């Protein structure tokens, strides 16, 4: 299964995977903050 | 088809963009990369003008009128049915006119000519860009542009003139008119002189640079010379468009009163206030 | 910090600097002379409390407009 | 580009990093589910 | 085959490709009007219109201009191609039409149309050499010859001007 | 049919084709975006029972 | 200039790309039709 | 019947057939969702009262 | 250039096999659909 | 069955398939979120 | 497939593609920015129920 | 150019394996979805 | 990947990149400065709930 | 000119870069659609 | 990082940079001088709480 | 004409400068969002 | 794992990591000050009536 | 140029050490923050 | 750890660090003056009625 | 055209000159902010 | 550029400069906390 | 052309020239400030 990496450049694989993960995590967090009402409840805990 | 001396000149090279890919001819026309972009913008801009005529009140050629948006839209794109279409056509026109000049630069390079022709045409592009980009931008709304319609743009010219009560008094306009009129005189003189030496009365030898030099000196009292008359024509013709662009860009963005009262400074010089 | 005087000819820099400073000085003087607060030829003798100050707020009446109506 | 030998070695780290990521994410989701379950 | 060029491919409107050296053969911007009349141009009274200045003592350099004679000519490759031996003048409309250049490191003298020369600093100051941006000092050796040194034909004018015209495309190219 | 590529240079027929399709696609979108029924940026969320339909004047 | 073999090879791609483009356009028209019919 | 294929690159055949099948299947589903009132009955099952 | 009669002969085998497989699955889909919401 | 892959490029295949899957999965989720009323019921649970 | 790059130099196509996509992106943004529904700089904080619809 | 018949055989094994894995995981997902919110 | 700089002269690319970014930045700043919501020179000290908002949809 | 193996190399990058761009754009539309749907 | 100065002549870049910065500074000063809140020649002596502020959201 | 090792070291700065630019812009946007959010 | 650093320059690594950390830390503080209502409680503590 | 395998092995030791140091200090910071203002 | 400095210029390092510290310190003070209500309480101590 | 050592010497002045200007400009903004804040 | 031997000595000053700066700041924060505590 | 000694001796006059000018301008500003402050 490893030989799919043959002829690639590993620093490009790590660049593509790094770019994907950073994007995917940020999309998931801004989505999740919408659905789960957090940090909104945190902000409401400490307010005036 | 080719002129009987042409084939010899149809070499590669001189392109500014795209290398050899577009470096070919279509009938008489040279193509090149900016040939391709010219035809793109010409086709799109024309078909949108046809659409503007279709959704307008008439197909009569003289009466078709694709107007800019209301001033309230400022520098935004209006709804297409409310002047937005005029904005897209304006972007097409700019793209076409720019491509045309850059295509002329490729043609001139391929023939070993100087760049004089692209730069001369730049003077017309400058005047257009002043009318539809720069002056409307300085006024803060694209709706200050002129409408695209054969007589409806003359209604715009009329009304813009009378926005300053008596537009003849615009000082830059007087200069621009003087260039346009002097250019037409110079063109008549140069055309007549060359034709009259090359086409003398029947049974007379073909004339010479000396005869046209002598006659020109009798007309103006000095000898312009062969290079000089072409320099003068280019100076007058391009200078006319440059002074045209000045005269409209000062009207509104810089001067907003009537043009007659601009001349108040001349009446108030301290030698005779 | 002298090496700049080999990087550029002092005559051209000297002329360019003097040209810049003269132009800037004229611009700032005429911007001031055109202002209300600093039109010193007419009002230079006024005390600092008497000199004009720009409004903290312009005035209005609802029925009045500086511009005519339209579109 | 990479040899079969480099591919063999690189793949091992890639698999390991992927499994570590999934394991950490599994703990994260178990915490989130206990905190605010979503079904 | 002596034919100077061939089509780049069989499609309509394709470019031609030169076979030999385009500057010598005269192809593209190096080409000249090959059927042009091989006779001198004439003044109204019928003298030769373009002649070396030594043949008409009426003409002289305007006082306070530099005389370019004896200056070096600097080619496109910054090499010294030669030095100006003589000026040729237009007698119908008084101006310098050609510099004549004694070639450096060669026997031959060649004409140089003044449209292709420029002064350092565009003549305002210095004026200690001439610049020929369009061809290399090697290519100066191949500039076409006039049949005689006292006159130039319309064909020879076309040939010489076409040589310097082609340089801006072909001077720095292996196409030779 | 492939012999059309001997009559014309495929390198520049393809440019002409892609250019044609670009101009035609842009024209059709601008024509629709000018219309009332298909001005989809403003009104695309309307269902078909609310979408504009043009008629002539009722001509009493 | 290309051989008649290369012409056949190129023509195969040109037909296939045309068909693919027409397929995409057909789905786009049927999406557009279902959203807001024009007849 | 197999002689049909002889002129042809199998990747072109697969590309053409794969295009057609994606097209037909999508058109059929878009059409069928209109006629059968599904997923509209699904959406009504779970919509907020 | 394309396929000889020999590889075309085996390509045809996969083409007919894949087609029959697709038609079988589609038959099951229609049987399920018909039992769920008949359309005639 | 396998020899359909002859003359192809493995990375082009995995790029094409990978991108198709991303497109399909995104379409399916956005559609499914519409039909199934989720995360809308999740959002309503923890909203205030 | 890859022989397209034997006809068109990929060094040049890739530049023309960047030029095309940059202009297209700018045109689509300026269209949306000037609409009522998608004037996001003025109204982007409105909820999707509050956002304008071009009915009349 | 491109893959040999050997590479094609070897690649096909992983291609089929990855596909079956993906379909297996999707099968679990649908069983969970169905038991959560049936759609017929 | 660094071999991309063999395709293009980096000296040329950097000049194009800086130009594009400089024009883009000026265009975005000018768009915002011309807006109501973000005309920050005149109104930057307003709090977020005091800052202008564009019109909503009509109620019916 | 360019050799067919350079063309086959570049085609790999071009396909991957094109499809990666389409993937990023599809996510941008998913965000825009979630924020304010246009149908 | 200094090898950037092999790609570009510093005699060019210095003149380019100073030309850019002078223009950018003059633009920002005249933008501020043309504003109401920062028309500092006329109104500079106003305290920060007295200086103009642009229109808020009116709810009206 | 740049060598491949010159390109190798150049690219490292180009990546670094791009990352630095994106970092500063990311803070600039988060500051702007905290001051006056646009969604 | 250290093989990953081969061919790189340490100054570029430390530049990249350094810039990333500055970014993330600044963002996390700007965000945290919004949610936790600090320094706002500090400001309200010492503010003049 | 570019870092060798020998140099990378040395560099990696500092990089791991610095990363652990950073995470340790951040762990203290979160403990203090949690006891000051718990966010769940 | 010292090997990080190899190849660098000491004066660039000191120039960059110094400019950072100036920027950070200025930001921190104008921020802190806002939160801590100082020198505002100092001015109110000595201001005239 | 710069040598290595010439470029490297110039880069020292160029960095410090740039940073010195930004430091001065940051004080100018501090003063301007204390006079009339824009947020 | 800077040699290892210079770097060794440079590092020793840079760390002692840093530690001194942190010491002064730690006293500043101790004083500030005793004047106006912020938690 | 300009020598390094010429530059050095020129710089002396250039700096006293600039300093004298700044001295006069700053006295001129403080007169203006005493007459009519702009803040
Ligand atoms: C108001 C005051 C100021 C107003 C100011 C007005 C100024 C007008 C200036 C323009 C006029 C000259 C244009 C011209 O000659 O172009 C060359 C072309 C072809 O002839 P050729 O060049 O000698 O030979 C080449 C050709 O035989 C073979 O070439 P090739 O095989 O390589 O290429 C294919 C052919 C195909 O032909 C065409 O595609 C052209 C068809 C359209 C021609 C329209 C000309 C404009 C008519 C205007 C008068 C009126 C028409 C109603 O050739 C070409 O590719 C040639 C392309 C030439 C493109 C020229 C486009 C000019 C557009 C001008 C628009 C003017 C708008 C005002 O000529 C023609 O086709 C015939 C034109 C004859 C002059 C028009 C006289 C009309 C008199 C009244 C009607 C007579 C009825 C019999
Ligand atoms: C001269 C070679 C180096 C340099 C060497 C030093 C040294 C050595 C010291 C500093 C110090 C400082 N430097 Mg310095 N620094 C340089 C360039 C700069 C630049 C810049 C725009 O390039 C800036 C903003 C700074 C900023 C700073 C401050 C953060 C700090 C406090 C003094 C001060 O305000 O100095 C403003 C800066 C200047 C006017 C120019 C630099 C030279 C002058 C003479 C000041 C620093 C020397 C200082 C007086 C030494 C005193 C003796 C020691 C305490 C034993 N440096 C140049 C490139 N810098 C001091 C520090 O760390 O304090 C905590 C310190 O001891
Ligand atoms: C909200 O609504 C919607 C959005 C719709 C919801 C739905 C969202 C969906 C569908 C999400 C799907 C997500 C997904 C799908 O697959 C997510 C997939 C995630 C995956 C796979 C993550 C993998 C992470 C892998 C990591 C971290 C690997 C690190 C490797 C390291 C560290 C080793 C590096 C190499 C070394 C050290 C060796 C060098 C040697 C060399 C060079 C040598 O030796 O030469
Ligand atoms: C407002 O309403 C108004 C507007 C008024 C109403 C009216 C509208 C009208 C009149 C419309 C007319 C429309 C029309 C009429 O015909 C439209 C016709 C459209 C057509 C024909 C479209 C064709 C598309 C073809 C495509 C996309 C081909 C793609 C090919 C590809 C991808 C392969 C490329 C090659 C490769 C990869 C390798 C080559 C091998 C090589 C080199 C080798 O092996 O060497
Ligand atoms: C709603 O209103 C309206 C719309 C009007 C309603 C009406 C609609 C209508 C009229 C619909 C008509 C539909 C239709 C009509 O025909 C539909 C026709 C459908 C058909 C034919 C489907 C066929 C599918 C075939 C498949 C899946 C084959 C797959 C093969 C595979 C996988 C193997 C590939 C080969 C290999 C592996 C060998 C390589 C060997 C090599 C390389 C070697 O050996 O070298
Ligand atoms: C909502 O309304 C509407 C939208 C209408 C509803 C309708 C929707 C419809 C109709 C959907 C249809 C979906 C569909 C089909 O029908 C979908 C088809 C999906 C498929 C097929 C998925 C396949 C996934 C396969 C994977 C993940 C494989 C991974 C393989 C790996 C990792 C191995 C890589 C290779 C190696 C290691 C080789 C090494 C050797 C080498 C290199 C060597 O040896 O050289
Ligand atoms: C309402 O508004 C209106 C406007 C009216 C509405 C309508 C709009 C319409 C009609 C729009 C149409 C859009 C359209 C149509 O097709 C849009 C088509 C878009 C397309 C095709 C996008 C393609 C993008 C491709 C990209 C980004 C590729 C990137 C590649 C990269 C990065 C790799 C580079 C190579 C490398 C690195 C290798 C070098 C070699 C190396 C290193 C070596 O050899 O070593
Ligand atoms: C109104 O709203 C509208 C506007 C309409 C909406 C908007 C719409 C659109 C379309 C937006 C588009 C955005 C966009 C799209 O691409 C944006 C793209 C942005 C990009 C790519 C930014 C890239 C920045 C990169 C930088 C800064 C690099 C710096 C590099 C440096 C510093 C190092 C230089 C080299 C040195 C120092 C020496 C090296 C060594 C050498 C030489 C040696 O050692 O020899
Ligand atoms: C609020 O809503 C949202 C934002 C959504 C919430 C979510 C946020 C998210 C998703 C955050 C994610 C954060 C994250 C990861 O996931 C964050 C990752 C953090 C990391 C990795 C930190 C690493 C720090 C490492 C440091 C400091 C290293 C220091 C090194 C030192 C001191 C030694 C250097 C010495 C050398 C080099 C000398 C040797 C040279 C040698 C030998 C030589 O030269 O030879
Ligand atoms: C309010 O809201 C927000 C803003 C969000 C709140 C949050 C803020 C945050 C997160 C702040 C973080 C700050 C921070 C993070 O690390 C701060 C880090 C600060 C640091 C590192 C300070 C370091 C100072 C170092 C000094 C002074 C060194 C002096 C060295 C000297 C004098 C020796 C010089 C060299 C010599 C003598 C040469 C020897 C030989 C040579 C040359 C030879 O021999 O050749
Ligand atoms: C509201 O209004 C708006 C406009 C909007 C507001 C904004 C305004 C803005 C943006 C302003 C910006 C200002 C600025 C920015 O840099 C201003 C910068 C000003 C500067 C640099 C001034 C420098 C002056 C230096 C002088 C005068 C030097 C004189 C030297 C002399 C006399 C010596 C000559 C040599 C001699 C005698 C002998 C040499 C030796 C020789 C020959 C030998 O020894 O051989
Ligand atoms: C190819 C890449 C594509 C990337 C994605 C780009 C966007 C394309 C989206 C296509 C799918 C849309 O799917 C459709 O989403 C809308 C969003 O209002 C749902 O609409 C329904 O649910 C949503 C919540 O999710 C409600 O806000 C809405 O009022 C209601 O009508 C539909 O029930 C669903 O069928
Ligand atoms: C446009 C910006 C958006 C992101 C765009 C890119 C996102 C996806 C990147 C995935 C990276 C891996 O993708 C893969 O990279 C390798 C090199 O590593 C490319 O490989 C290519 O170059 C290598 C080496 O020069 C050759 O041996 C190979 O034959 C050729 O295909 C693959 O063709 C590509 O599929």
């Amino acid at each position: 299964m490893h030989r799919i990496w043959m002829g690639t450049d590993p620093h490009i694989i790590m660049s593509a995977l790094g770019s994907f993960l950073v994007g995917a995590v940020l999309v998931m967090h801004i989505w999740a903050y919408g659905q789960f009402n957090w940090p909104a409840t945190l902000k409401a805990k400490y307010a005036t | 088809a080719m002129l009987s001396f042409e084939k010899k000149y149809r070499v590669r090279g001189g392109t500014l963009i795209g290398g050899d890919l577009f470096d070919f001819w279509f009938g008489p026309f040279y193509v090149g990369f900016f040939g391709v972009t010219t035809i793109f913008f010409v086709t799109l801009g024309t078909l949108l003008c046809v659409w503007g005529a279709a959704m307008g009140p008439t197909w009569n050629l003289w009466q078709i009128n694709i107007a800019p948006p209301d001033l309230k839209y400022g520098l935004g794109l209006a709804p297409l049915r409310e002047g937005g279409l005029w904005q897209i056509i304006t972007l097409c026109a700019l793209g076409a006119f720019g491509s045309w000049a850059l295509r002329q630069a490729e043609i001139a390079r391929k023939l070993g000519m100087g760049m004089h022709i692209p730069w001369a045409y730049g003077g017309a592009i400058l005047a257009y860009t002043t009318l539809v980009v720069i002056r409307p931008f300085l006024l803060g709304a694209w709706g200050h542009g002129f409408p695209y319609g054969i007589f409806s743009h003359l209604d715009w010219v009329s009304n813009v003139g009378y926005q300053y009560l008596h537009f003849h008094y615009n000082p830059a306009h007087m200069i621009a008119v003087t260039f346009f009129f002097t250019n037409c005189l110079a063109l008549a003189m140069h055309g007549s002189l060359i034709l009259s030496v090359t086409n003398p009365p029947k049974g007379t030898p073909t004339g010479t640079s000396e005869q046209e030099n002598v006659f020109f000196r009798d007309l103006l009292g000095y000898s312009i010379g062969a290079i000089g008359i072409h320099r003068l024509g280019l100076f007058l013709a391009v200078g006319a468009a440059v002074w045209s662009a000045i005269c409209i860009v000062i009207s509104g963005p810089f001067w907003t009163q009537g043009w007659p009262e601009w001349w108040n400074w001349w009446l108030n010089l301290p030698i005779w206030k | 910090m002298h090496r700049i005087w080999l990087m550029y000819d002092p005559r051209r820099v000297m002329v360019a600097l003097v040209g810049f400073l003269a132009v800037l000085a004229l611009v700032i003087h005429f911007v001031l002379l055109s202002s209300q607060r600093y039109s010193w030829i007419e009002n230079g003798t006024l005390g600092a409390d008497q000199a004009p100050v720009g409004a903290s707020a312009p005035a209005a009446a609802a029925e009045m407009s500086p511009l005519p109506p339209g579109r | 580009g990479m040899t079969e030998e480099e591919a063999r070695r690189f793949h091992g780290y890639m698999v390991t990093g992927t499994l570590g990521y999934v394991v950490v994410a599994s703990v994260a989701h178990f915490l989130a589910w206990s905190w605010r379950p979503w079904f | 085959s002596d034919v100077k060029f061939v089509p780049a491919d069989n499609y309509n409107g394709s470019p031609i490709i030169p076979t030999g050296n385009p500057m010598i053969d005269g192809v593209g911007p190096a080409s000249w009007a090959e059927d042009r009349r091989d006779e001198p141009d004439l003044t109204y009274h019928g003298s030769h219109k373009i002649v070396p200045m030594r043949l008409d003592p009426t003409f002289s350099i305007a006082k306070g201009d530099p005389d370019p004679r004896g200056l070096p000519v600097i080619a496109a490759d910054k090499q010294v191609a030669g030095t100006v031996v003589e000026l040729w003048v237009n007698r119908s409309e008084p101006q310098v039409s050609y510099y004549e250049v004694q070639l450096a490191s060669g026997e031959r003298r060649v004409l140089l149309p003044t449209g292709y020369v420029q002064w350092p600093n565009f003549g305002l100051w210095g004026n200690d050499k001439l610049l020929v941006k369009s061809i290399t000092a090697a290519q100066f050796a191949n500039v076409p010859a006039t049949k005689r040194d006292d006159q130039i034909t319309l064909l020879e004018e076309d040939k010489i001007c076409a040589y310097y015209a082609g340089g801006h495309m072909y001077a720095f190219a292996e196409r030779s």
